[PDB]
Order: structure tokens, then C-alpha cells, then sequence
RNA sequence: AUACAGUGAAACUGCGAAGCUCAUUAAAUCAGUUAUCGUUUAUUUGAUAGUUACAUGGUAUAACUGUGGUAAUUCUAGAGCUAAUACAUGCAAUCUCGACCCUUUGGAAGAGAUGUAUUUAUUAGGAUGAUUCAUAAUAACUUUUCGAAUCGCAUGGCCUUGUGCUGGCGAUGGUUCAUUCAAAUUUCUGCCCUAUCAACUUUCGAUGGUAGGAUAGUGGCCUACCAUGGUUUCAACGGGUAACGGAGAGGGAGCCUGAGAAACGGCUACCACAUCCAAGGAAGGCAGCAGGCAAUUACCCAAUCCUAAUUCAGGGAGGUAGUAUAAAUAACGAUACAGGGCCCAUUCGGGUCUUGUAAUUGGAAUGAGUACAAUGUAAAUACCUUAACGAGGAACAAUUGGAGGGCAAGUCUGGUGCCAG
């Protein structure tokens, strides 16, 4: 047949899953950000490790190198577009200062809770998974969607959603129908 | 209210018709049928229904918009003479063999 | 400087008339 | 092949010419299940549409050629794009210096070539 | 339609029929390139033939009618028909030298000349760098070729009213040349280790010459004579290899068609296999294919292309369909009733405050399902989109593993009552 394909994993199991500090670390990260499992924490730790390893490798290179300059500035430009790094930390050492909590804060479910659209992180997740949240014009039901700044302000309730201006849901109209009958 | 937008209107004399891109805006509704779009297109172009062909309509993701491509033949006889047999069968101009 | 050398390198990698433009003109005339 | 992604964004900031940004919601591939569409893959799709408009007919993807053009292109996404900007070009190793270097035959080789350049 | 005239079974003609499975091979495969003035070439394209006829025959039969044999086949004999783009036959012009220089474009006495194809001999000789090349002529030769006895549509111009003369657009045929589609030889170049592979070749041609046979053709390709040559330590010859990095259609032999094949076609003789039968004979290439150590099927020529008496017909070429990843299992309030909840500490105990319900209750949201449609598409499945219904045990009832309990008019065992296991 024809050529095979390259695909890879988005996460890696920790070196030791069983030290207690780790366990309660996933406990509070999950509880505060309202995740489903530790799989997402291993995911996010995986990319944070990749980013910090690249940043460290770029630090090892001497100042003004084509390599260090080009790729370091590209790390930081993209890390500021994602909103993780602020405009005033336009430096790679501050990339090395990063933590998982910032990425998790960039997850859409955090914003849906956070802006006031939802009153609990689990309620925010329910609203997202239930076709009530629109980033701009487009409906997202993935809590793991990470938000940009321009995308951060454009989080609203869906035109099709009952709370955003559409007709009442099945339950409301059913109750109204039985009340009329 | 459906709105039908026709762009890149290229008059093809050799096949004796006009070819174009049809963009259909249908807010708050599923989509517009090809008989339905043919009715509108022939109304717009002052041509018979048998002389109008429409196909390849893909709804843009998120809904509310579709894009397909359409033909308006100069005559119904020319439409029968040049159109594919299967498209003629779709519109009823030809019987399935 | 490094950016310019890349552009100059790119321009090196990359009577006057375009075959597509002639086609587009027939397409436009038909239009 | 010569193009190195990280270099051309510097052109973008230094071009001083606008960039034709798309809508916030129009970029997400599929309800968010596929992350925000990267800049490059938006450049590939418009080739299809700019290709599709002229041909007058869509292009179907062969069942074979299908099997090496979506997954890895949406798994490089899941490996490498987190929010429509790629984190993958860096774990990769490339000699960008050749792309920066004035390797062409028109290169400073003797003292007189560079002196003529300085003129 | 008084020859027939639309359509049209059968038959005769014309065109075309050109995936698999085994083995394995170092520049002998293959890739690039050069030459064919050494060559064949269906088809495409363009040119190219003045040398009984108001239309000859069965020297002809199929299909078809009718009579029979056979166990029997794409097995058969007798008798009787009828056609061709099948088979054989075949038919009062033009140009020159031009007196008279008659008229001075011009007429004109007379003299003359006049296919193609094969082979041989001879004579002359625009093209290329180069030719015995192209071409022309002469004398003959040939199982001497070809030089429309063919078909559709229309019925025009003339007159000498006779259906008299003269005619428009096509198809199918035909000689030669060129062109194109190819093919066959063919120049030079092209990354493994190698001498623990040093001679190899003449080993029923090895190197070359002359003549012949074969061949589209050159050529030891083959044959008769003649000379002993040809490669090689600059690696000949031989060996190994991740050199998947060319062969057959039961096995060998011979033959037939076609422009193109030594044909996945057919024929003959053998060598074996094997089927049927009335045991008198007939026929097969399955000695296959696909599987297991088990559903490969159903729908199409539309999309890109391919072959034909061709737009239209077909193609198991081809296409269509069949059979590790992100979510949900819930979110939000109100009320009632209770005083305990928990951490740390081998040890004793110490530290700390809104906690528990195995209580009641209210209104919202939506996904799986139940599904009306359109779209989609050769059609169809699918995808996208989209009416109605759809949750409190939300029974619309995910699992897996581990750690502790406690209970009897219950059972067993051991002991120092009422214990211990």
C-alpha cells in the first residue's frame, strides 16, 4: 500500500505516580479547575515540560545567536498570544518561570466560570458541553479549549441557546404546555 | 428569508449557458433544496426551470451559509443537449435507463 | 541583516506575460 | 523547503503591511474538537477554494490519499498546535542558517566582492 | 413506395481481441544518451494514379426449407434454394519543337512525345558533412501489382423534351512518399567486497577477412575457405551479497493468424491426470482459484480514461457501497431536623471549628434514544444541516480492585467458669 503515518501521544505518565505530594497536587488542580481526570494534568504537564526544555536549550546558547534569538522570540510571541505570558514578561527566563496553573487558567471552562457566565466550574463545564457557550460566533463544547485574549473577550452565550435569546428549552415549554392544559 | 447570491458569472457560449457560484444564506433553517434554488435562479435569470442546473452545495461549518455552483442555459433544448444524463435524471428531464 | 539575506536567498530560488493571466482574460471576457 | 516558519513572522511584524485576519469563530476546525486552525493550514485551504472556484467543481480526496492528509495534519495539531499557533517547529531540528546564509553564487568570496557591496 | 425503400432476429462480410503464480538476478537488469545513409510500421495527418459498360458469371453458398443417424457434444450426412465493399472477370485524350511569320497575345502545315509495382544490367546525377541518396532514361523480367462493375443523403444548371446533356455533400476502398503511434538493433556514461578468484577464451566460432544463407533489415546471426587471433595485475574470468533492493498457464516438441505475439488463442504427435457412456466412442486442461490449520459480496459506466461497422455499445480499466481520540452518566436553589466533624501523636494525650443527614422540597438546561425532511449521490449509504417527542430511582439502572467491620436460641475445634480460634 501507501506510506504510513506519524502520530504521537499528547501526554506522558509521570516518573513516579505515587508520591503523596504529587497525588494531592493533582487533587487541588483538579478541584480548583474542575477537570475530569489526571489524564489532563499529565497532558498539560507534558507540553509545559516541552516548552521549558526548549527554553532551557535556547538559554544554553550564547546571546545574539540566530538560533537563540529567532526561536526564543518565537516561543515568547506565541506564549503571549495564548495569553499565558503578559506583555511585560517578554523574556525567555520568564518562560522558564511558568507553571501548569497558567495554562489551566487559559482553559475555556475557567473563562466561562470566571467572567460570570457560570457560578461553578462544574457548571461552566456543563454549560460548555451543553451547547450554551460561543467564542465569537462559533459553538464549542470542549472544556479543554484554550482561549486567546481577543477570543477571551468574545466569550458569550450562543444565539441558539435558550439563555442567549432563543426559545425556552424542552423542559420549560413542556411545563408551560401542561400548565396551559 | 433565503438570500441567493451569484458571483463570477461567466457566459459560456460554447456550451451556451452562464456558469457561476451560488452562495445561499438561510439563517435559522436547515438548508435550501436544489429544486428550491433552481426555482429562484430561473426566476432571477428569466429562464425556464429545465434550463437551470445547480449542484455541489456544501454548507459552511456552523450553519447559516452554503456554497454551490450553478448553470443557466440559453435554452431548454441546449440544456438537454449538453447536461449530464444523471443531472437530467435528477431534474426529471430524462428517465433512468 | 539576517532577514535580508534570506529574502535575497528566496529571490534567488524564485517577452513578459503570464499563461494564467491570458487564460484569466478569456475567462474575464467570457465574464 | 527553504522557508522556515519562524522567520516569516518577523517579516510580518517588519513588513508594516496588514495580515488579513479572519473571524474569531470562523477559524475553529470542528466545534473545538480540532483546535484553532493554524496559520499554515488556512493558507492551504484557501488554495483549495481558490483552486475550487476556477475549476467549477469540488475536489474529492481519494481513499488512499485521504489516509495521509487529515490525521497527522490534525495530530500534528494535537501534538504541536495549542491554540492555532504551532509548538512543533522547535522540537524539530533544522539548519536555518543555510536559509539565512547568502549561499548563492553571488556571495562575498574575496575582499573586492564585499568592497563592491559596500559601495 | 410494383425493384426496394421504416425497424429488424439469424447468417455472410469489415474492425478489435497485444490480474495472478514461481524464479531470481551486479552496469548482460535498468537509467541517461547517440545512430539507423542498416531498419518494419495498423492507425492519425498531408499529398499522390487522364494511358456487356445505361454495368459480366456462379465458375455460390450461408442463413433458410425438408429427409435422417447417433447415448451424446460449439456431433452429423442427403436433397432443394437465394444476395455482397465475399468470390472470380472486365472497359474518337494530352503535351512539345513549331514553318506559314499568315496575324505580329494570336492561330497554325508537319514533325514528334506520352502509366505505375518487382527483379536484373546500364546511363545521368536537387539533398546532406558525407552516398551507388532523391530523381530521370534505356533493354528486358515477373505464378508482372495497382490504376472504383461499392454505399447514404439532395435533385441543382441547362437546353439540343428526351427522364437528353451536364451535377452537390459524404462513407467505404486504392499505389507511392512523407508524418505519427510504436518496435528492433545501437554509440558513450552510471558508488558493494573482492587475488585467501590470475589467467580466460578457441569447449562443436573464439578474434578478423572474402563469398554465400537467413533476416524489416547491419551484423559469424548462420554456412565454405583462409590468418591465429581477442580480454587481462589499468583487475579479465570466478565467488558472495538487505542486488524486491525475469519466466510459465498439466510437462517438454513442432506449426497456424496478425501492422504489431514465437500469443494466458487454435492445431498435431507424445508423456501423465482425469470425466462420462448403451463400453461402439466422446470430451477436458481445474494438475485451476479462494480459504482454514473460513460470509469477498451487491450497485454502475457517471467521474478519468480505453476499444468498435462507433456520439448512442461496452471495459471485475475504473468508481460506489457492504463488514490509539474527544464527551455524557448531571447543574442550581429552599426548608426541616440534629452536635458533633476532623487533624496530629509508639506511648499519654494534644490541636482546631459550622459541620451531618442513611430528611423534605422547587423551578430550569440538554445529550443519548424515538425520528418528519431536505441535501447529498449514476442511484444509494454516509456526512452537514434540520421539524415533533424525549429525565428524579433522572430504573435512559459504567465496571474493576482493595481495606475493614458487625449480626443468630446457627455450626466446628482447643483451653485454667462467662475465654480463644
Amino acid at each position: 500500500p501507501r506510506a504510513p503515518r506519524t502520530y504521537s501521544k499528547t501526554y506522558s505518565t509521570p516518573k513516579r505516580p505515587y508520591e503523596s505530594s504529587r497525588l494531592d497536587a493533582e487533587l487541588k488542580l483538579a478541584g480548583e479547575f474542575g477537570l475530569k481526570n489526571k489524564k489532563e494534568i499529565y497532558r498539560i504537564s507534558f507540553q509545559l515540560s516541552k516548552i521549558r526544555r526548549a527554553a532551557r536549550d535556547l538559554l544554553t546558547r550564547d546571546e545574539k545567536d540566530p538560533k537563540r534569538l529567532f526561536e526564543g522570540n518565537a516561543l515568547i510571541r506565541r506564549l503571549v498570544r495564548v495569553g499565558v505570558l503578559s506583555e511585560d514578561k517578554k523574556k525567555l527566563d520568564y518562560v522558564l518561570a511558568l507553571k501548569v496553573e497558567d495554562f489551566l487558567e487559559r482553559r475555556l471552562q475557567t473563562q466561562v466560570y470566571k467572567l460570570g457566565l457560570a457560578k461553578s466550574v462544574h457548571h461552566a463545564r456543563v454549560l460548555i458541553t451543553q451547547r450554551h457557550i460561543a467564542v465569537g460566533k462559533q459553538i464549542v463544547n470542549i472544556p479543554s479549549f484554550m482561549v486567546r485574549l481577543d477570543s477571551e473577550k468574545h466569550i458569550d452565550f450562543a444565539p441558539t441557546s435558550p439563555f442567549g435569546g432563543a426559545r425556552p428549552g424542552r423542559v420549560a415549554r413542556r411545563n408551560a404546555a401542561r400548565k396551559a392544559e | 428569508a433565503v438570500t441567493i447570491r451569484t458571483r463570477k458569472v461567466i457566459s459560456n457560449p460554447l456550451l451556451a449557458r452562464k456558469q457561476f457560484v451560488v452562495d445561499v444564506l438561510h439563517p435559522n433553517r436547515a438548508n435550501v433544496s436544489k429544486d428550491e434554488l433552481r426555482e429562484k435562479l430561473a426566476e432571477v435569470y428569466k429562464a425556464e426551470k429545465d434550463a437551470v442546473s445547480v449542484f455541489g452545495f456544501r454548507t459552511q461549518f456552523g450553519g447559516g451559509k452554503s456554497v454551490g455552483f450553478g448553470l443557466v442555459y440559453n435554452s431548454v433544448a441546449e440544456a438537454k443537449k449538453f447536461e449530464p444524463t444523471y443531472r437530467l435524471v435528477r431534474y426529471g428531464l430524462a428517465e433512468k435507463v | 541583516r539576517l532577514a535580508k539575506q534570506y529574502l535575497e536567498n528566496l529571490k534567488s530560488e524564485a517577452n513578459n506575460f503570464d499563461a494564467g493571466d491570458l487564460d484569466k482574460d478569456i475567462i474575464a471576457s467570457r465574464l | 523547503k527553504s522557508r522556515m516558519q519562524a522567520m516569516e513572522e518577523y517579516i510580518r511584524e517588519s513588513s508594516d503591511q496588514p495580515d488579513w485576519s479572519a473571524s474569531i469563530g470562523a477559524d475553529i476546525v470542528n466545534h473545538g474538537r480540532g483546535g484553532i486552525k493554524s496559520l499554515r493550514d488556512t493558507e492551504k485551504e484557501r488554495r483549495v477554494t481558490s483552486f475550487e472556484e476556477d475549476n467549477f467543481t469540488r475536489l474529492n480526496i481519494t481513499n488512499k490519499a485521504e489516509k495521509r492528509k487529515q490525521k497527522q495534519r490534525e495530530r500534528n495539531a494535537r501534538m504541536n498546535v495549542i491554540g492555532g499557533e504551532d509548538f512543533g517547529i522547535f522540537s524539530s531540528k533544522r539548519k536555518l542558517e543555510d536559509s539565512t546564509s547568502r549561499r548563492g553564487a553571488k556571495k562575498t568570496r574575496s575582499a573586492w566582492d564585499r568592497a563592491q557591496r559596500r559601495l
